[PDB]
């Protein structure tokens, strides 16, 4: 769903972070308070990884949750997107409103086992 | 002057009722209804009466505006005589309305003068002994959307405070505030039997003359504040004696459509509020071209407003949406069979002649606020759950019509294509494709 | 629909076709292939204008003539005039109006 | 009376707003909505109103950072004592814990908890609490938005401080379920060709003349000492072109305007001459290219093998075909548009060992490339992803559009137009 | 207990006890009985052996509410506190969960507050093994068999032990009960008693209605004329016709042989001469009187009237415009469930078929500026007016056309309400 893609992700980020520091609430919450629950800034990467599978119009719906994360200014959001193939298949699923929103600095990285031999 | 702005402090809150209880004001065509909820409720604290009543009319009726103006007529003379418990079946489920009830018990014994402390059956039995068992506290009971208390399954909390009725010492009523109108037959037989039975329905404005009457006693000032006062009430009534002003010419039409007070109260505040001068607003009223402002600002977006905002192209491919929609039987349509449609339609108007025909890649941008402006639909797609875990219920189901790609989800209609000539001028050059 | 109203015209000695002749080809047409609250609003809608135009005036002297040709003129086609005569006679009933004759309409004092 | 401001097309709306907000609890109404949809910035008109009275109060909630009803009662009240906290710093509290909130109960428990050390103050105060995109919330339903409706008549009405609310809200069926509560709706039209463009200039004024791109391209052209409203000039005609030649693409929008200027607008600044600063209709007649191509997409021969991609056009054979014919037409001895049917299993090797080039009996790697499809989701199951290897009833389907099977047809040489007959 | 002391108060200023507030103190259905009589010694006679002799037993009555079976079995347990028992009222329906009547049970034995799992242990710890006396009454059974009638099963192994120091009494809603929702194994454990409580019948309502009135019917008040206190300057009587009182056991002994709705029929007619007597005079709040034949008239069709069909005609007209078009179409179709474009599709045609300054405002409030509208004027709202009040009913559908819609009330009162 949307709802427990952000729950477990803010748990699975926050457990790392307690790690890192030597009650809270698992949601956006914690991402703007950051700077005061922990000092120093943020910076996550997401690894999806098998992006083809999912129903798009939960990931559409979730790229707009993370959007307004976006008027913080102390936190850094970067996106890995492990497609198996088939760009052209993406841009298909998606809401345009959002590739509009994907489209400001995107890097098509080749990574194949296979590439030239 | 601030003797202007000092009338519209009164006339703001005289029509939001706002004022000390001494001069809330009544329309007259529900007056003898409050008498009748007055002798229920004056003479359960007084005369220690232990009987219950159900409130029963539709929305915005001033069923819950009637109940706390007798207590604010009550709070004047009567004060430490009696406390309110008030719940909301919105607000309260079956099981912490329980929890609802005993903590706001005690705040009331601070305000008189350990219960929620427990179990939620702990503290259930402990309310059960002391209402159960120099004068006695009685206690007011307030219920609004009564109905959704009385579901199928349970019905606990209906069936305990009814026989509080019977046996307790402590002077208690009942107010269901209601809706649903047959609430009788909602209840089963072992709780319609503790009910008392008595329901009082509430009045409608039955002739236009009434609210007429009514808007008379609602806009009128009786106290002397402004010296504007004099002045503002004749001016008030000669717009009102004349069945052919345009006050009570568009009174006329709230009586027709609406038949209903609050919704015409409303277009009055920013009446009221917009003018800046004393004889400005005289003039306001004496035209009421703001009142067409207002039902035009009120109808700007829900349908038609909608159609009128949209680009050449958005039009285009609707009409053409709508083209494919008469052919089948259930009237679905693919986003394949609208394009196509759209293609073929546009091979049409340079051959009768100069126009861009746009490709397939960009057409998704604009079908996508085409849905999410309503005018189509999914074709099996229940919209909104009623309650909560219904809604739950539908967020773990995985979905098919996403597993099929975004060009094959077999959107519906929301706008059929005879209804698309009437709205769509004919200078428009696709007036000749509304008509098939 | 020509043929049947140059028929009408055929009929009662007529060389010059009148604009009454059609009205009733038409009813023609329409009746060979074929109390309501609506009806109930028509006539409240009309004893409320009826009202107003007959009380704003001050000669309330004024025939059921005079009267179809001042409401009915200022706007379009023709409105039934048995349902005026069915809210007049409502209005009679209601002691609004007094009929008095064919030739002068007149109110309650 | 209040302060109002002003604003480029909101003058009837800024009036109501004015109108339906008062610093005085008793004229200020109790619920309101305002609605129209995305692209009409009522939250930027309304918070354009709140810089222009510091006189109240506003606490604002983002219900679309928020994912359910649960945390949004934690939103509130944990911001309600943050904020009566920065208004009256002389007032003691028992601070509550907002955590411990979870139920629509637990709110009014504990804002009767809240503002009764709060009533000691002088006069009535309001305390305006907003919602933004209430309808967005993604666990929404019919019976929460009267759930918050009903919250200001289970506090005490007699407190010192009043919460009123106003909520924002779209997608306008949803506010017909609710037209009975008869709640004051301040409506927001949608916009016109003009006034998008009119709107879009005096927004994009600030940045567009103020780019390096544009400060880069004038030191290495010949600079001119061109002025800025000179600047301004070609930044005027950007706009009044740039919707122009794409209304018709984008609706009257703002959100999608103002990213398609921000992917358009370098590749426009490096097609400038020196010259073409005095001449702008030629300079469009230059730049050309740009202004009749979206640029948003960022057709691929898809990576699969060969007797995979056989596997894939067996697939599609049975899209509008059924049982009844296909055994009579493929012997040994049009649904092009249509949704495509559903498999079973072994009906794709009885069409893949027919339509392969006895040559080939071996099936141990073509069981391997239909899970391999399967995890392209280009073959789904009809029923849940989990059971359908041992063959109980479990229906397949393709999920490919024609294009990409008729590109993939002539990459392996085979015909397939020849079997699709109306 | 505790704070009933806190629920007193003091200023009581002078309440007017009035002619016929000393009615409905005694009118409360609160305070030997007639009809009930010889089945009282049925179950105290049943009851009377095991509790004398140190046995388990079970007891199972039935019947429709309002006959006793809550009073009866009180009655019998209170006299018996002059001559060795704990008394506990496990009420079916003011459980909240079916299992916390377990830990009522623990709780009434010593004292502890234990889970339902861990006061079942005990107490099967307890009715096997003490050395030797409990009553308990499991009202209204039909909150406790909802699940998977493991509950029900416990409360009636318990008296299969011949070491179990327990007397249960059961009371049901129907007789049918261990026959249409237990299973034959509880059925067996039940017994074959089944002592059936019938109505009440129509002479002996007159017989518990003076019960009430023992000490007051056809006596004398002392009044003072200036306040309208009343006192057990005038020395007024009050008199109950008696036939009014057999009129309103002849109807509520016929429709539902029910306790208190003879009671509460004759305390909602009683109010009815309350407010009478108090318009002709006005004593407020602070020569031989009645109660006429036409009071419980007035007050047993009060139970009875509707107002659906006087609420249709006090409607709005777009609201009876609606109706009016949706028996139209039921009757062009024969379907009985129309779909609701249809419905939108017929109000434009039922314009077509004064009609033109309704078709003005019917579909705009004048304004030239902003017309043309597709549905007419609040066609939401008369929609969702005409849902709440559950005469329509309109299925859940995100499509505005197509969703089904359903009358809830007869259609032929709605067709018999248009005609006005
Ligand atoms: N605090 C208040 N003081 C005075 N009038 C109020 C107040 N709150 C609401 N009202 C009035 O209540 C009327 C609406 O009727 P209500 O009884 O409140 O709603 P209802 O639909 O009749 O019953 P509810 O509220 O839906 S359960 C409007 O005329 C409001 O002006
Ligand atoms: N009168 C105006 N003057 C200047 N800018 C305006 C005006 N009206 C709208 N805008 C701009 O329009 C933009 C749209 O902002 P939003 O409020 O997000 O739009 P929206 O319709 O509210 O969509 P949301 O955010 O989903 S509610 C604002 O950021 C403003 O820059
Ligand atoms: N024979 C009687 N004599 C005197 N009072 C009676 C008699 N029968 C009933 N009542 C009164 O009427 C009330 C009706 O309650 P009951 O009939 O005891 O309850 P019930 O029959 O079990 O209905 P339930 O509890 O909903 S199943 C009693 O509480 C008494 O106050
Ligand atoms: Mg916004
Ligand atoms: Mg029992």
């Amino acid at each position: 769903n949307v709802r427990m893609m952000l729950r477990r992700s803010m748990y699975k980020l926050y457990s790392a972070a307690d790690a890192e520091e030597h009650d809270v609430s698992y949601d956006l919450s914690l991402v703007e308070n950051f700077k005061r629950l922990f000092g120093k800034d943020l910076a996550m990467v997401f690894n999806f990884k098998d992006v083809d599978s999912i129903n798009f119009n939960t990931l559409d719906n979730f790229i707009i949750l993370l959007k307004s994360a976006f008027k913080y200014d102390h936190v850094k959001i970067s996106l890995i997107f492990n497609i198996n193939t088939n760009l052209s298949n993406i841009e298909k699923n998606l809401r345009q409103s959002t590739i509009r929103l994907l489209k400001r600095n995107y890097h098509k990285l080749d990574v194949s086992s296979n590439k030239g031999f | 002057d601030p003797g202007f702005g000092s009338l519209q402090r009164r006339l703001l809150q005289q029509l939001y009722g706002t004022l000390p209880t001494d001069e809330k004001i009544i329309f007259t065509y529900l007056q003898d209804c409050q008498q009748e909820i007055d002798r229920i409720i004056k003479q359960s604290i007084i005369q220690k009466e232990s009987h219950s009543v159900i409130l029963v009319g539709p929305r915005q009726s001033y069923k819950t505006y009637l109940l706390d103006y007798e207590l604010s007529l009550l709070q004047q003379s009567y004060k430490e005589q009696f406390i309110t418990i008030r719940l909301n079946g919105f607000i309260h489920s079956e099981q912490t309305a329980i929890n609802g009830i005993a903590t706001q018990l005690e705040q009331q014994l601070q305000k008189i003068h350990t219960i929620s402390s427990g179990s939620l059956t702990e503290v259930f039995e402990k309310i059960l002994l002391l209402l159960d068992s120099i004068t006695k506290i009685t206690v007011v009971f307030i219920f609004d959307e009564i109905d959704t208390f009385a579901g199928p399954v349970r019905q606990t909390l209906l069936y305990n405070l009814f026989d509080m009725v019977e046996h307790s010492r402590v002077p208690v009523c009942i107010f269901g505030c209601t809706t649903k109108l047959n609430i009788l037959e909602y209840l089963e037989k072992r709780v319609k039997s503790r009910f008392s039975q008595r329901v009082i329905y509430m009045p409608q404005i039955q002739n236009l003359d009434d609210m007429v009457d009514a808007v008379r006693n609602l806009l009128t000032v009786r106290s002397e504040i402004s010296p504007w006062v004099s002045q503002w009430n004749e001016t008030l009534e000669k717009e009102l004696s004349d069945p052919r002003s345009n006050l009570n010419r568009h009174i006329r039409m709230n009586f027709e459509t609406f038949r209903s007070l609050p919704t015409l109260k409303n277009s009055i505040i920013p009446l009221v509020a917009t003018s800046k001068n004393f004889g400005s607003l005289c003039t306001a009223i004496k035209s009421c071209s703001f009142l067409d402002i207002y039902n035009k600002n009120q109808l700007s977006n829900n349908l038609t407003g909608r159609l009128q905002s949209l680009s050449d192209l958005e039009l285009a491919i609707l009409i053409s949406a709508a083209r494919v929609a008469l052919r089948a039987k259930d009237g679905s349509f693919n986003f394949n069979l609208a394009y196509a449609e759209y293609e073929k339609m546009i091979k049409a108007i340079n051959s009768r002649i100069t126009i861009k025909l746009w490709l397939k890649k960009d057409v998704k941008n604009v079908w996508e606020n085409l849905v999410q402006l309503d005018f189509f639909t999914e074709k099996s797609a229940v919209g909104l759950r009623d309650n909560a875990t219904a809604a739950f219920y539908a967020s773990n189901y995985q979905f098919q019509g996403t597993m099929i790609p975004f060009d094959l989800r077999s959107y519906q209609m929301q706008i059929i294509l005879q209804e698309l000539r009437r709205i769509i001028p004919k200078s428009n050059m696709y007036y000749s494709w509304t008509q098939l | 629909m020509i043929r049947l109203a140059e028929a009408h015209a055929k009929m009662k000695l007529k060389n010059v076709v009148e604009l009454e002749d059609v009205q009733e080809a038409v009813r023609l047409i329409r009746s060979a292939i074929k109390k309501s609250v609506i009806q109930r609003k028509l006539q409240e809608d009309l004893s409320r204008e009826i009202m107003n135009v007959l009380k704003d005036q001050a000669s309330d002297s004024m025939s059921f003539n005079e009267l179809i040709k001042q409401i009915n003129e200022h706007s379009q086609d023709r409105v039934e005039s048995s349902d005026i005569q069915e809210a007049l006679s409502r209005l009679q009933q209601e002691d609004k109006v007094i009929v008095l004759g064919e030739g002068v309409r007149r109110s309650v004092r | 009376n209040v302060t109002t401001p002003e604003v480029a097309f909101r003058e009837y709306q800024t009036n109501c707003l004015a109108s339906y907000i008062s610093a005085d609890p008793d004229i200020t109404p109790s619920n309101l909505i305002l609605q129209g949809y995305s692209g009409t910035g009522k939250t930027y008109t309304l918070k354009k109103y709140f810089n222009a009275n510091p006189n109240l109060h506003a606490v604002w909630l983002e219900p679309v950072e928020l994912v359910s009803w649960k945390p949004l009662l934690q939103a509130i009240a944990r911001t309600v004592q943050y904020k009566l906290k920065t208004l009256y710093p002389n007032i003691p509290t028992t601070d509550y814990d907002p955590l411990q909130v979870e139920e629509p109960f637990l709110l009014v428990k504990t804002l009767h908890n809240i503002f009764v050390q709060y009533e000691s103050l002088q006069e009535k105060t309001c305390l305006f609490l907003i919602l933004d995109g209430f309808d967005s919330l993604q666990d929404l339903d019919a019976a929460l938005f009267n759930k918050y409706i009903k919250l200001n008549e289970l506090l005490p009405k007699d407190s010192k401080i009043n919460i009123k609310f106003i909520y924002t809200m779209l997608e306008t069926s949803f506010l017909q379920r609710y037209s009975t509560h008869c709640i004051p709706t301040v409506m927001f039209p949608r916009y016109n060709v003009d006034e998008v463009s009119t709107i879009l200039v005096m927004s994009r004024c600030g940045e567009l003349m103020e780019d390096s791109c544009l400060r880069k391209r004038i030191i290495e052209e010949q600079i001119t000492d061109c002025t800025d409203d000179q600047f301004q000039n070609v930044a005027a005609n950007f706009i009044h072109l740039i919707v122009q030649a794409f209304h018709s693409y984008t609706g009257n929008d703002i959100f999608a305007l103002n990213d398609l200027i921000d992917f358009k607008w370098p590749k426009y600044v490096s097609r400038i001459t020196k010259e073409n600063i005095f001449e702008p209709l030629a300079l469009y007649k230059s730049a050309i290219k740009l202004f009749l191509s979206t640029d948003d997409n960022l057709s691929q021969t898809y990576d699969l093998s060969i007797i995979s991609k056989y596997l894939l056009i067996a697939s599609y054979i049975c899209s509008y075909l059924e049982p009844r014919y296909d055994a009579s037409i493929f012997s040994r001895k049009n649904p092009r548009y249509l949704q495509p049917s559903l498999f079973a299993i072994e009906r794709l090797l009885a069409i893949f060992q027919a339509i392969f080039p006895s040559l080939m009996k071996a099936n141990i790697e073509v069981f391997q490339n239909l899970s391999e499809l399967h995890t392209l989701k280009l073959i789904a199951t009809t029923m849940n992803k989990n059971i359908d290897y041992l063959s109980p009833k479990v229906r397949w389907k393709v999920n490919v559009p024609w294009e990409i099977i008729k590109e993939i047809s002539e990459s392996v040489h085979f015909n397939i137009s020849d079997y699709f007959s109306d | 207990s505790r704070f009933e002391n806190k629920l007193k108060t003091t200023q009581k200023h002078q309440i007017v006890e009035t002619i016929f507030s000393k009615v409905k103190k005694q009118l409360n259905s609160s305070y030997y009985l007639p009809a009930r009589e010889n089945e009282f010694a049925s179950i105290y006679l049943s009851a009377y052996s095991a509790i004398e002799s140190d046995s388990a037993t079970t007891i199972y009555v039935a019947g429709t509410p309002g006959v006793g079976k809550t009073l009866t079995v009180r009655e019998v347990v209170k006299e018996l506190l002059s001559s060795d028992f704990l008394y506990v009222e496990i009420n079916g329906l003011k459980m909240v969960k079916p299992t916390d009547c377990y830990e009522t049970l623990w709780n009434k034995v010593s004292g502890e507050r234990l889970t339902w799992a861990a006061s079942m242990e005990s107490l099967e710890f307890y009715f096997k093994r003490v050395p030797k006396t409990i009553v308990v009454l499991l009202d209204e059974l039909d909150a406790m068999v909802t699940k998977s009638q493991d509950i029900m099963y416990n409360f009636f192994n318990w008296t299969t032990y011949e070491n179990a120091k327990l007397i249960v009494i059961a009371v049901a809603n129907t007789m049918d009960l261990p026959e249409r929702q237990l299973g034959n194994k509880i059925t067996s454990r039940i017994g074959f008693t089944r002592i059936m409580f019938t109505g009440y019948t129509h002479e002996e309502l007159k017989n518990i209605i003076d019960l009430r009135l023992k000490g007051l019917n056809d006596s004398f008040f002392y009044v003072d004329t200036k306040t309208g206190n009343a006192i057990l300057v005038r020395k007024v009587r009050l008199r109950m016709s008696a036939d009014a009182i057999e009129i309103a056991s002849r109807k509520v002994a016929s429709v539902s042989g029910d306790a208190r709705r003879a009671l509460k029929v004759c305390k909602r007619a009683a109010e009815i001469a309350e407010k009478h007597y108090m318009a002709k005079h006005g004593y407020g709040y602070d020569g031989v009187q009645t109660v006429h034949i036409t009071h419980v008239m007035k007050a047993l069709n009060e139970t009875l009237n509707s107002h659906v069909i006087t609420f249709m005609t006090r409607l709005s007209f777009t609201a009876k415009l609606f109706i009016y078009a949706l028996l139209n179409l039921m009757k062009k179709n024969g379907s009985q469930e129309q779909e609701l474009g249809d419905i939108v599709d017929e109000i434009k045609l039922l314009i077509e078929v004064f009609v033109m300054e309704i078709a003005k405002t019917l579909f705009q409030q004048g304004s030239d500026n902003i017309s043309e509208q597709l549905r007419i004027i609040s066609w939401d709202f008369v929609l969702n007016q005409l849902l709440d009040a559950g005469i329509l009913f309109k299925q859940t559908m995100k499509n505005d056309r197509i969703c089904c819609v359903k009358l809830n009330i007869s259609v032929e009162e709605a067709k018999r309400a248009m005609n006005e």
